[PDB]
């Protein structure tokens, strides 16, 4: 069509864009001694995340730095790997930006975009649960990430709030690539957060991007309900009611709400939206975003629901405290046949 | 209420990947 032809040109070319730097990454483009440590923003099983200061410009950037030895030791060569590949490939607008990588004798560091409006966890628990136009409003902005990660062949498989960042337009930024893979077809990992697997992962089948859009619903559920759709003291018993294709909706939830949800919680993965022979429209089109100005909203110029609160650069009050540990470097190089192309 | 049993299950924090 009109827009529907604009769609497929962009996508062909963001393709052409993404393969290029798929092929040739770029390397080792700055160095630890060109940042100041501020803050620990958050700490994982082989790393932590530090917002820095760059000497020369003043910018500041969210800092991830990854324990090499701890990599290797929790066999997350692959994946992390694979991380910095996809990072420095991507282009979106609510994708997060690598600025900068680099490794020493000890870590890896991705030097990312610091997001100072925080996770979009953090505001929901806060809040409680968003209104519906609220939550249309970052749900938009999934399905246009999604439509972009998947015409790349990339399946996400981590969608939670815990990995949505808030920017300082109110806009989402999605940060955490760890799980990502590039899947033509089916894959079969076990991965991800309980509350989020789709049925197929759960039940060990093969599965595709069809597990992103059922994400998406878990995801709009959580936000608009300020509670995920199935839960329990275990994941266990959560994998049980996943897999039952029983949903209940709060009582305020719309008919519109209800029926988008009923779709992307499905269990038939012939029957989900997003998986259809319309693919991504059968979402768009939904009376639940008729509303929704697409063009408007991939442009940014839509007025956000949410502007979080922004002291100024280096404001870090939308993060958890954390103790601070020390960044050490060994004088002998560690796993360096490993992270060659780090 | 269900989010009584939200709250009881004791997955109210931050989740991690399995
Ligand atoms: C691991 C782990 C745990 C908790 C976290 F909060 C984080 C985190 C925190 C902030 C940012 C950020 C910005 N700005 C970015 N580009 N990636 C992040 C990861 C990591």
């Amino acid at each position: 069509g009109s827009e529907q032809e604009s769609v497929k040109e962009f996508l062909a070319k963001a393709k052409e864009e993404f393969l290029k730097k798929w092929e040739s990454p770029s390397q080792n483009t700055a160095q630890l001694d060109h940042f100041d440590r501020i803050k620990t923003l958050g700490t994982g099983s082989f790393g932590r995340v530090m917002l820095v200061k760059h000497k020369e410009t003043g910018n500041h950037y969210a800092m991830k730095i990854l324990d090499k030895q701890k990599v290797v030791k929790l066999k997350q060569i692959e994946h992390t790997l694979n991380e910095k590949r996809i990072l420095q490939a991507v282009n979106f607008p609510f994708l997060v930006k690598l600025e900068f990588s680099f490794k020493d004798n000890s870590n890896l560091y991705m030097v990312m975009e610091y997001v100072p409006g925080g996770e979009m966890f953090s505001h929901l628990r806060r809040i409680g649960r968003f209104s519906e136009p609220h939550a249309r409003f970052y749900a938009a902005q999934i399905v246009l990430t999604f439509e972009y990660l998947h015409s790349l062949d990339l399946i996400y498989r981590d969608l939670k709030p815990e990995n949505l960042l808030i920017d300082q337009q109110g806009y989402i930024q999605v940060t955490d690539f760890g799980f990502a893979k590039r899947v033509k077809g089916r894959t079969w990992t076990l991965c991800g957060t309980p509350e989020y697997l789709a049925p197929e992962i759960i039940l060990s089948k093969g599965y595709n991007k069809a597990v992103d859009w059922w994400a998406l619903g878990v995801l709009i559920y959580e936000m608009a309900a300020g509670y995920p759709p199935f839960f329990a003291d275990q994941p266990i018993q959560i994998y049980e009611k996943i897999v039952s294709g029983k949903v209940r909706f709060p009582s305020h939830f719309s008919s519109d709400l209800k029926d988008l949800l009923r779709n992307l919680l499905q269990v038939d993965l012939t029957k989900r939206f997003g998986n259809l022979k319309n693919g991504v429209n059968d979402i768009k089109n939904h009376k639940w975003f008729a509303t929704t100005d697409w063009i408007a909203i991939y442009q940014r110029k839509v007025e956000a629901p949410f502007i979080p609160k922004f002291k100024g650069p280096g404001d870090t009050s939308n993060f958890d405290d954390y103790e601070e540990e020390e960044i050490r470097v060994s004088i002998n190089e560690k796993c360096g046949k490993e992270f060659t192309e780090f | 209420t269900t989010y009584a049993d939200f709250i009881a299950s004791g997955r109210t924090g931050r989740r991690n990947a399995i």
